[PDB]
RNA sequence: GAAGCCAGAGGAAACUCUGGUGGAGGCUCGCUGACGUGCAAGAUCGUCAAAUCUGAGCAUGGGGGCGAAAG
C-alpha cells in the first residue's frame, strides 16, 4: 500500500499486418521594384526590436 | 422567531383547513 | 364548523371579482353577516365591500338608460344591458351602503369600534374626494 | 430623473464635458459636429473639408 | 443581432472641448488654428518605424487646464475604485501609521 | 473483465507452470518454450520494448496487463511486486484458448 | 487530565492514519481472497 | 447498414487522434465530410463524436493565426484543429436553430446540439471562438419559451459564471446577455437576470549532472521573479474585468428600472441589494435617492412596487459596510420609515395581499410587508436602541392592520408583534396598561409622521375584536401575545 | 522523554495494558505596552514590538499632509 501511494520499438500498430510479416522476415535495411520585400524585412526587425525592448520589464511579460 | 417563520413565502398557499 | 364554512364562503366569494357576479358577491356577504350577527364571531367584510366600491364602473360616468331596476334577491349574474347603466350603478350603490351599515352596526358597541372603523372611514373619504 | 443621472454616471455620454451650461443649468454636452471638429484638429488630417 | 463614436480620453482633447463649450473659441477659430505646420502631413502609406518615431517626438505642446484634467480622471474612474470597504481600510491603515509613529517617539 | 482475467491467472499458476520477474521471462523467451507474456503498466518503456522485441522474434504472444506491478502480484496471489510474467504451461485454464 | 489528553491526541493520530488507508487494505484483502480460491 | 460503416469510421478517427494526434491532421476534415451524409442517424452520431474528440484534443491555450521538422508538423496540426473547430461550431449553430418538431423517435438533432454546446462551454471556455459557442446559448435564451433546452442552456451559463476564476469568459457572456436584453426590450424570462446573481467574479534522489543542476538554479530564479509579477498583474486584471462587468450589470439594472418592466423589478432590486457594496461610495447614496423617486412615482400592482423598493432600501443598509458608513455617507431611512407608516391603513383594505432564499424578490406583498416591519422593529443592528415612539406607533397601527386582513396575514402580524413584545417589553407595555397611559396630549391616528402621532396616549383596544375572530389560529395567536405581556 | 519497532496478555479487529529498544520536534537547567473588533452599559476574540554569536568584504532604506493606488 505504501509502495503504490526517439520512440522505442512497439508491437501495437504492427500486429495483424503485412508489415509484421515483412519485419519478422528480417532482411538488412538502412535509412539513407516597389520595395515590397525590403519593406517586409524592415518591419520584421522593427517588431522584434519592440518586442525585445518591451520584454525586459518582466511585468510586460 | 415567529416573524421569520411566517415570513417565508410557502405559508400562504391557500389550503383549506377541512381538507387536511 | 364555523372556520371551514367562512373559509369556503370567502373562497367562493373571491373566485373572480367581476361586475357580472356583483349580485352573486352581494348575496354571499349577507350570508356572512347573518352568521356573525347570530353568533358573536368577527368576519371582516370591509375589504370585500370597498373592493366593490372601487371598481371601474362606479368610477366611469354612466350612460342614459331606462328599464326595470333588477331585484337583488334572485340573480346570480348581470344581464348585458347593465354595463354602464345609471340604474345598475345606483342598484349596486344602495347595496354597498346597506351591507356596510349592517356590518358596522353589528360591532357598533364593542370597546374598539373607532379603530375597527378607522381604515374604512379614510378609504371612504378618499373615494369621495376622487369622485 | 435620478435613474438617468445614475445611467450617465455609469456610462458617460459621448459629448460629456463636466461643465454646466450658463443658459440652462443642465450639463453642457458637445454635439456630433463639434466632436468631429475636435477629432479633426487633434489629428490635423483635415483642417477643412472639400 | 439584426458612424464611429468619438470618445475623448486625452487631457489636451478635453481642453479643446472645454474651450468650445465655453465662449472662448468658436468653430471658425478652431478651423483657422488647424491650418498650422502640422497640417498636411502624410500618414496613409508610411511604415510604422517612420510614423511611431514622429508620434513620439512631434506632439504639439499645448497647455492643459485643471478642469480638463479633472474631467478625464472622473471619466476614466472605474466603478470599483472607491467601495465602502476599500476606503475604510485606507483610513484604518492611516490611523495605524500615526499610532506606530507615536510609539517610535515614545 | 478484470475479475475474469484475475480468475484464470490464479488458476494457471496454481496448476500449470509459470515464472515471475524480468530475468526469468527473458530466459523463458530465449528458450522458445514460452506461451504467453504479461507486462505491467508501470514497466519502464525500455523494458516494454525489449520484451516485445524478444516476444516477436519468438512469436510468443504478449498481453498488456491493465494494472500496475503491485496489482499484478496480488492478482497472482504473491505478496511481492511483479512487472513481467511468463506462462509456460496453462495447466487447466482457458488463458491460452483465446 | 494529562493522561487522556495525550491519549486523545494518540487516538486522533491513529484515526487519521486509518482514514488514509481505510479501503486499500480491504481491496487487497478482497483481491487476495479469489487468488487462493481460484477454480475449485 | 451504412450506419455500421459510418460507426467504424467514427471509432477509427477518434481512437486514432486520441493515441497520436499529430501524425494525422486530416482526420478533423474527415470527421466533417462523413457528417454531410443525408441520413439523420449518422448526423446525430457524428455531432456527438466531434464533441468527444475536440474535448480530448483542445489544448490549454489559444493558438495565433500564422499569416505572414517537429515545429512544422505542430503548426500544421494546430491549424487543422482551429479550422475544424470553427466548422464544427457553425454546424452546431445551424442544427440548434433548426426546427425542433420532428418524428417522435426521440430527441431531435437540435437537442443534441444544445447538449454538445453546453458541454463544450463548461469544458473548453478558454479556447478560441468562445463567442460563437456562447451565441448559440444566448440565442436560445432570447425566446421566452421554457423547454428542456432552455433549462440546459441556463444551467450551463450558471455553471460558467460560478466557476470562472479569471473573468474573461464571464465578461464576454455578460456583454452578450446585456446586449440581448436591450435588443429584446426586456421581454426576457427573468431567469437570465438571475444569471447575474451567480457571477463569481463579483463575490527519490534523482541524479543530476553539473550542467543540469545549473540550469535548474537559473530556472528557479526566473520563475520566482515571474511569479511575483504574475501575482501583481493578476490583481489588476481581475479588478479591471470586475469593473467592466459591474458597468454592464448595473447599466442593465437601471435601464429596467427606468422603463419599469413589471416582471423584472423584483429581480433587479435583488441584484442592486446584492452588489451595491462593490461600487463607489458616492454612488451608494444615489441608489437610495433613486429608490425614493420610484416610490414617489408609484405614490402618484402599485402597492407591491413601493414595498419592493422599501425592502431593498433596508436590505441595503443591513450590510455591515453600509452600516458602518451610516454617518459618513448620510444614509437616512427616515423617508422609508415614514412612507411605510402612512401606507399601513391603505394596505389593510387591499384585497390582493395574498395573491401569491431570496431577500427582495418575494411573490407575496404580505411577505414584503413583514420584511419591512422586521427591519424597522427588529433590525440586525442596534435592536435595543430603537426609539420607543417608533415602536409604539407601528404596534398600534399593526393591531389595526390585523383587524381587517385575511386570516393568514392577520396571523403573521400577530406572530410578529409577539416577537416585538418579547424583545422590547417595557417599551410597549404601557400600551396595554391604562394606568400607565400618558396624559400629555391626544392620540392622532392620521398623522403625517411617526412622532407626530402620540402613541403612548392611547391604549390597544383591538384585542376585544380579535378574541372573537373566526380563525382559531388568530385567537391562539392573540393569546400568545398576552401570555408574553403577562410574563413581562 | 514522542513518533517508530520487538515481545507477551485481553479483544474478531479497531485498540487497551505490561516489559523493552529508539532518542525527536519540543521544553528545561547552569550565571508589558500600543492598537483593532465590540451594535453594550464593556464581555469575548484578533495584529504588532521586544528576535544564533562573530572576523573579513558589500548593497539598499529612512519626513509630512492629500488620495482607493497610481501618484
Amino acid at each position: 500500500q505504501m509502495h503504490m501511494t526517439g520512440a522505442f520499438f512497439r508491437l501495437k500498430e504492427i500486429d495483424q499486418t503485412d508489415a509484421l510479416r515483412r519485419i519478422a522476415k528480417g532482411k538488412m535495411a538502412m535509412l539513407t521594384e516597389d520595395g515590397d520585400q525590403l519593406e517586409r524585412e524592415l518591419d520584421a526587425m522593427y517588431e522584434h526590436y519592440k518586442e525585445r525592448k518591451a520584454s525586459q520589464d518582466a511585468k510586460y511579460r | 422567531n415567529k416573524a421569520a417563520e411566517m415570513s417565508v413565502d410557502d405559508f400562504f398557499k391557500g389550503g383549506f383547513e377541512i381538507l387536511s | 364548523l364555523i372556520y371551514p364554512l367562512v373559509q369556503v364562503t370567502l373562497g367562493a366569494m373571491r373566485l373572480i371579482p367581476t361586475a357580472i357576479y356583483f349580485p352573486l358577491r352581494f348575496h354571499l356577504i349577507r350570508s356572512l353577516l347573518r352568521l356573525s350577527r347570530a353568533t358573536d364571531t368577527y368576519i371582516p367584510l370591509a375589504s370585500a365591500l370597498l373592493e366593490v366600491l372601487q371598481s371601474a364602473e362606479m368610477k366611469k360616468p354612466p350612460k342614459s338608460s331606462t328599464l326595470k331596476p333588477l331585484d337583488f334577491a334572485t340573480a346570480y349574474k348581470t344581464p348585458k344591458s347593465y354595463l354602464r347603466t345609471r340604474v345598475y350603478q345606483d342598484g349596486v350603490g344602495e347595496q354597498v351602503v346597506e351591507l356596510l351599515s349592517e356590518f358596522f352596526v353589528l360591532w357598533s358597541r364593542n370597546i374598539a369600534f373607532p379603530e375597527f372603523a378607522l381604515p374604512t372611514i379614510v378609504a371612504l373619504k378618499r373615494w369621495m374626494k376622487e369622485m | 430623473d435620478a435613474l438617468q443621472n445614475l445611467l450617465d454616471s455609469i456610462e458617460v455620454p459621448e459629448g460629456w464635458t463636466g461643465l454646466t451650461d450658463p443658459n440652462t443649468g443642465k450639463p453642457l454636452n458637445l454635439s456630433r459636429d463639434e466632436l468631429e471638429l475636435i477629432r479633426k484638429v487633434q489629428q490635423g488630417l483635415i483642417p477643412d473639408d472639400v | 443581432e439584426e458612424r464611429p463614436n468619438i470618445d475623448i480620453i486625452t487631457a489636451e482633447a478635453m481642453t479643446l472641448a472645454h474651450q468650445l463649450a465655453t465662449g472662448e473659441k468658436t468653430k471658425a477659430d478652431l478651423i483657422d488654428e488647424g491650418y498650422n505646420k502640422y497640417a498636411f502631413k502624410q500618414k496613409e502609406g508610411l511604415p510604422d518605424w517612420f510614423l511611431e518615431d514622429e508620434a513620439k517626438h512631434d506632439k504639439p505642446i499645448k497647455p492643459i487646464t485643471k478642469e480638463a484634467a479633472q474631467a478625464i480622471k472622473e471619466k476614466l474612474r472605474a466603478l470599483n475604485a472607491r467601495p465602502i470597504k476599500k476606503v475604510a481600510e485606507a483610513r484604518a491603515r492611516r490611523k495605524l501609521r500615526q499610532a506606530k509613529k507615536l510609539e517610535k517617539l515614545k | 473483465e478484470a475479475q475474469s482475467i484475475g480468475a484464470k491467472l490464479a488458476l494457471v499458476i496454481k496448476s500449470g507452470k509459470v515464472v515471475l520477474g524480468y530475468r526469468s521471462t527473458l530466459k523463458a523467451l530465449r528458450s522458445g518454450k514460452a506461451k504467453l507474456i504479461l507486462i505491467a503498466a508501470n514497466t519502464p518503456p525500455l523494458r516494454k520494448s525489449e520484451l516485445e522485441y524478444y516476444s516477436m522474434m519468438s512469436k510468443t504472444p504478449v498481453h498488456h496487463y491493465s494494472g500496475t506491478n503491485i496489482e499484478l502480484g496480488t492478482a497472482c496471489g504473491k505478496l511481492f511486486r511483479c512487472s513481467t510474467m511468463a506462462i509456460l504451461d496453462a495447466g487447466d485454464s482457458d488463458i491460452l484458448a483465446d | 487530565k494529562a493522561r487522556e489528553e495525550r491519549l486523545a491526541i494518540r487516538k486522533q493520530l491513529r484515526e487519521q492514519r486509518k482514514q488514509a488507508v481505510e479501503e486499500h487494505i480491504k481491496a487487497i484483502n478482497k483481491i487476495l481472497r479469489e487468488a487462493e480460491s481460484a477454480g475449485t | 447498414e451504412q450506419i455500421r460503416q459510418a460507426q467504424e469510421e467514427l471509432a477509427k478517427i477518434a481512437t486514432q487522434l486520441n493515441e497520436n494526434p499529430e501524425e494525422y491532421p486530416g482526420h478533423f476534415k474527415a470527421l466533417a465530410r462523413i457528417g454531410e451524409t443525408p441520413i439523420l442517424a449518422i448526423q446525430k452520431l457524428c455531432i456527438v463524436t466531434q464533441m468527444a474528440v475536440y474535448k480530448d484534443v483542445i489544448p490549454g491555450y489559444r493558438i495565433r493565426p500564422l499569416g505572414e521538422k517537429e515545429v512544422k508538423r505542430l503548426r500544421t496540426y494546430e491549424q487543422a484543429l482551429v479550422a475544424g473547430y470553427h466548422g464544427y461550431l457553425k454546424t452546431l449553430a445551424t442544427y440548434a436553430a433548426s426546427s425542433i418538431p420532428e418524428d417522435r423517435k426521440g430527441e431531435p438533432i437540435s437537442s443534441i446540439a444544445f447538449t454538445c454546446a453546453c458541454e463544450l462551454v463548461n469544458a473548453v471556455p478558454h479556447f478560441n471562438f468562445r463567442g460563437d459557442l456562447l451565441r448559440i446559448l444566448v440565442k436560445k435564451l432570447s425566446t421566452r419559451k421554457i423547454d428542456r433546452d432552455f433549462v440546459k442552456c441556463r444551467e450551463a451559463l450558471e455553471k460558467l459564471f460560478q466557476d470562472d476564476e479569471e473573468g474573461n469568459a464571464s465578461q464576454e457572456a455578460v456583454s452578450l446577455l446585456s446586449k440581448m436584453m436591450k435588443a429584446r426590450e426586456y421581454r426576457v424570462d427573468e431567469s437570465v437576470l438571475n444569471l447575474f446573481l451567480h457571477l463569481r467574479l463579483l463575490s527519490k534522489w534523482e541524479f543530476r549532472t553539473k550542467k543540469q543542476r545549473k540550469l535548474l538554479k537559473a530556472e528557479k530564479e526566473a520563475q520566482k521573479v515571474m511569479e511575483q509579477a504574475d501575482a501583481t498583474v493578476s490583481h489588476e486584471e481581475r479588478e479591471r474585468i470586475q469593473s467592466e462587468i459591474l458597468k454592464m450589470v448595473f447599466a442593465t439594472y437601471f435601464r429596467i428600472l427606468k422603463a419599469r418592466v413589471p416582471h423584472l423589478m423584483g429581480a433587479v432590486l435583488e441584484g442592486l441589494a446584492k452588489y451595491a457594496h462593490l461600487i463607489n461610495q458616492d454612488f451608494f447614496g444615489d441608489l437610495l435617492e433613486a429608490l425614493k423617486d420610484l416610490i414617489r412615482d408609484t405614490d402618484r400592482d402599485t402597492s407591491r412596487e413601493s414595498l419592493l423598493c422599501t425592502v431593498t432600501a433596508f436590505a441595503l443598509l443591513e450590510g455591515q459596510d453600509a452600516h458602518n458608513a451610516r454617518s459618513d455617507l448620510h444614509l437616512d431611512l427616515s423617508f422609508f420609515i415614514t412612507n411605510l407608516y402612512r401606507s399601513l391603513l391603505s394596505l389593510s383594505l387591499n384585497p390582493d395581499l395574498e395573491l401569491g432564499n431570496n431577500k427582495i424578490n418575494l411573490q407575496t406583498t404580505t411577505v414584503l410587508l413583514l420584511r419591512c416591519l422586521t427591519s424597522v422593529l427588529l433590525p440586525p443592528w442596534n435592536i435595543r436602541s430603537v426609539p420607543p415612539i417608533r415602536l409604539a406607533a407601528f404596534c398600534k397601527q399593526l393591531m389595526t392592520l390585523a383587524l381587517q386582513v385575511p386570516e393568514k396575514s392577520s396571523q403573521a402580524i400577530l406572530g410578529l408583534l409577539q416577537d416585538v413584545v418579547h424583545t422590547h417589553g417595557r417599551k410597549v407595555a404601557a400600551l396595554w396598561n391604562t394606568e400607565e397611559r400618558k396624559g400629555d396630549g391626544t392620540y392622532k391616528p392620521l398623522s403625517e409622521t411617526v412622532e407626530g402621532s402620540n402613541p403612548f396616549t392611547t391604549t390597544i383596544w383591538e384585542g376585544e375584536l380579535l378574541r372573537k375572530h373566526y380563525c382559531p389560529k388568530v385567537r391562539e395567536g392573540l393569546k400568545a401575545m398576552e401570555k408574553e405581556l403577562r410574563s413581562i
